[PDB]
RNA sequence: UUAGGCAGUAAAAGCCACUUGAGUCUGGGAUUUCCGAAUGGGGAAACCCACUUACAUAAGUAAGUAUCCUGUUGUGAAUACAUAGCAACAGGAGGCGAACCGGGGGAACUGAAACAUCUAAGUACCCCGAGGAAAAGAAAUCAACCGAGAUUCCGAAAGUAGCGGCGAGCGAAAUUGGACUAGCCCUUAAGCUUUACACACGUUAGACGAACGGUCUGGAAAGGCCGACGAUACAGGGUGAUAGUCCCGUAGUUGACGAUGUGUGUUCAGUGAAAUCGAGUAGGGCGGGACACGUGAUAUCCUGUCUGAAUAUGGGGGGACCAUCCUCCAAGGCUAAAUACUACUGACUGACCGAUAGUGAACCAGUACCGUGAGGGAAAGGCGAAAAGAACCCCUGUGA
RNA sequence: AACCGACUAAUGUUGAAAAAUUAGCGGAUGACUUGUGGCUAGGGGUGAAAGGCCAAUCAAACCUGGAGAUAGCUGGUUCU
RNA sequence: GUGGUAACGCAUGCUGGACGUAUCAGAAGUGCGAAUGCUGACAUGAGUAACGAUAAAGGGGGUGAAAAACCUCCUCGCCGGAAGACCAAGGGUUCCUGUCCAACGUUAAUCGGGGCAGGGUAAGUCGACCCCUAAGGCGAGGCCGAAAGGCGUAGUCGAU
RNA sequence: GGUGUGAAGUCAUUGAUGCCAUGCUUCCAGGAAAAGCCUCUAAGCUUCAGAUUGUAAGGAAUCGUACCCCAAACCGACAC
């Protein structure tokens, strides 16, 4: 997270992206069966996602 | 409207007075007429809505200053 | 008996619906006034 | 900016509890303290009657000079471009 | 053409039910929630993709959310969209 | 900025953080579904369906696509030219908002102890258009033979002169005391707006911030008693009763990277602007309206209608009209301040209210509820210092 | 018969119902009746005409505003 | 209890639990029994009328704290061009299940269209959307009108 | 409860207000519109694009769908 995805390229950003959409659907699937003790994490990939994403539109163009 | 498209007169609001002084609300209206001026600069008639004042100013100044002053004013002519 | 209310939705709509009100100019200031008003509901 | 923090030993200035020591547990944002063994209130829980703490205004404790055994106010000063706590007998820095 | 962003989106949550049970145990057929945007041929793409199984068919409905009075405040609950997803023959999610 | 934080109801839960990536505060970015002026078209607001162009290969994605006004380019009829038309492009606009402002329309109840002139009233209301103010404004003004010197607002003159079914009522000016003051151009100005360059100058998170013990009463001390101490700080609030010294503050002293605002210059690019000193004008006739002034002996102003000069040797005004005299130069423009208002933001104040009051609304209120709708429109505050909100037992329906 | 209507009576009249019920009664292929959607709006509409009807309201709807109209009338007007 | 001619004053027990306020001045939302006053509360009538079609119940068993009213069984009665079964409209979860019985239900209630929780609505073919248009609406330009607007062409909407 | 397994399953007659029928006959009051659809060409395109017939492959979205409807769930303040 933080300035780190910076570093990273558009192409690579993306691919965390798509890892992180991945981690959060599971995470929607186990919070439904109720295998999800570690409530947490949810916010946590979802703040993440966002990180990412304000990264990609600053990247895009400039 | 009943708006000289040369002049501008528009009806204008007044009153009425009877012997007995009663005001009643009434209008007076322009003395609007339409005409169409040959204008020799365009080689066409142009169709005026305009009083009959109006008339009389376009036969002091001309067609063509009239036509200018109303293009300006935003007169569709 | 007949009585007075006789509810169709689109007779509600078509008369006291929103898009009705901002039909019209005396509509819109129906509107406007609700929503000075601070009403909830502009319109049926 | 705080007086009183987690983890300060205090004595108590008012109520029941009046010149007894013990260390901020927690500070709510109402201006009130959680200090162990302080304000202690019995509570029929559904369970047992079990002795619990009870947030006592902030303002009824102070901080415990230790050295003078007193209570004592605190002011802030700069020491090494960091604002500290210090007590406004001793002028000491206050260990926070 | 369905982005994966997409298709990570479009499932919600599966749908834990005595019918959905009696789908899956009878007509193998899973019940999920769905994003109230995903269009069946969306939703088809999804289990697809993200459960690697083959779809014979997807039926959705809407249940619109029951008002509630929570003391003084009455309120609504959420729209669900929910899709009945029937998966191939020998296809087990 | 700093020890706690993950909004509340609202507990739990899973967590994070602890001297600085915890978090908070301020600012600026990013994201910003759909509806709504709502603008791709449509539409029962929060929905439905497109075209174009790119992309995708499947039956998707993204972007763009309103109308009008102004301008500029093209195209381009009836007839040659042309124009209309049509298209493209650029720049504007549209909606909302409590009041204040200018303008277009404009009542009636009522008063007159009836009522028609008159009044109410150019009010209410409707409409249009602004702006932070607006409007007005630089004498074709007054005055009175002396003089004054734009406009606006305030005090007098004065309920005076007048007007008026001379009823009810309406109501000036000259002149004078103030506030504020500024004039500048059609041979092209002052100002205004922009643009940057400077500089100042303020605002925008904040920080530090004095001095109290003992004893008594009490559930509790801020009270009492005793003795201290601060005060450029005894504003105010909080704390288990009533606190200068417990806390938050206060006085005072400080703080802005960045971002804003303001005022100066110094620039730019505009605007002012109507060009060129005013003719369909002044004046007149008829009908109305405005001026305190109701047509009166009624000057002056505006003009719907019909007319119509002179043009510094000239013209306007000086309350019928004439002479004389004085004064001003209309028919082109721009112009700050003193003035009006406050829905909104902050601070502070109250011989203002304290829950039938004060807002309709202290409370999940323009809510509930009523009504087809416009619209109408409530009631409803207070355990305790702290939930310590009554473990457990007993009657009872594992109730009340 | 349905359906539309509403001539008589009784009940009911703090109703079962702000116009009904029960028994009878008229029309019942027509100037019929009915559904849906349209249009006409207040000195206005609409009326096979009763001043009927225009949301249980009508010799001028309803709402809000002018507005605290006006009320030579009635009521009421608080301690010693 | 006491004082004064009075409005009222003073003292004090109990209650109450934090304010009150002399004196002299000052200012008023300054005094209520009436207004078919206004708001709330509570009476009287009165444990009175009534408990909403005179289609009708009887019994055995069950469950339950309790059963005329719920479940169940056997009988009886009532509707049957409906008091049955569907659909549109209109409503909007009332549907099904579990649980509860305070309030709601004109009684009680174990029951309920009541409370609480959970569940439930699956479409190429039904309907909407959609193509089409009727009455009619809106309506680029347009015509007309103090303004607001009115009318209307091309269009575009509009089902019944 | 579950599954499982299951006989006969014909004929005559009667007979709709349903169907043929948007028919037929007749009458006067003279009986929607528009599209889908068929066909014709125009401008325009002519190894095309299109058209037809066929054969594969794929699609057909979206929204409604519970429940009440001679009603205790709609309109009547009410389980009227």
């Amino acid at each position: 997270k933080a300035q780190d995805l910076r570093e990273k390229s558009v192409e690579e950003l993306n691919a965390e992206l798509m890892n992180l959409l991945r981690e959060q659907f599971n995470l929607r699937m186990q919070a439904a069966t109720g295998q999800l003790q570690q409530t947490h994490t949810l916010k946590a990939v979802r703040r993440d996602i966002a990180r990412v994403k304000t990264v990609l539109t600053e990247k895009a163009g400039a | 409207s009943r708006v000289c498209q040369v002049t501008g007169k528009r009806p204008v609001t007044g009153n009425n007075r009877s012997h007995a002084r009663n005001a009643t609300k009434r209008r007076f209206l322009p003395n609007l007429q339409t005409h169409r001026f040959w204008v020799e600069s365009e080689k066409r008639f142009v169709k005026l809505r305009l009083s009959a004042k109006g008339m009389r100013i376009i036969d002091k100044k001309g067609i063509d200053t009239v036509l200018a002053d109303m293009r300006a004013r935003g007169e569709n002519v | 008996m007949k009585r007075t209310f006789q509810p169709t939705v689109l007779k509600r709509k078509r008369t006291h619906g929103f898009r009705a009100r901002m039909a019209t100019k005396n509509g819109r200031k129906v509107i406007n006034a609700r929503r000075a008003k601070g009403r909830a509901r502009l319109s049926k | 900016a705080a007086k009183i923090r987690r983890n300060d030993e205090v004595i108590v200035l008012a109520g029941k509890d009046k010149g007894k020591k013990g260390k901020v547990t927690k500070v709510l944002a109402t201006g009130k303290v959680i200090v162990e063994g302080i304000n202690l209130v019995k509570k029929h829980q559904k369970g047992g009657i079990v002795e619990q703490e009870a947030a006592i205004d902030a303002s009824n404790v102070a901080i415990f000079n230790a050295a003078t055994g007193k209570a004592d106010r605190i002011g802030f000063r700069f020491e090494d471009g960091k604002k500290v706590r210090f007590f406004k007998s001793n002028g000491e820095t206050v260990s926070n | 053409m369905i982005t994966e962003e997409r298709i990570l989106k479009v499932l919600r949550a599966p749908h834990i039910s005595e019918k959905a049970t009696m789908a899956a145990e009878k007509a193998n057929t899973i019940v999920f929630k769905v994003a109230k945007d995903a269009t069946k041929k969306e939703i088809k793409a999804a289990v697809e993709k993200l459960f690697e199984v083959e779809v014979k068919s997807v039926n959705t409905l809407i249940t619109k959310g029951k008002t509630k009075r929570q003391g003084l405040r009455q309120g609504r609950r959420s729209d669900v969209k929910k899709a009945y997803v029937t998966l191939k023959e020998g296809q087990d999610l």
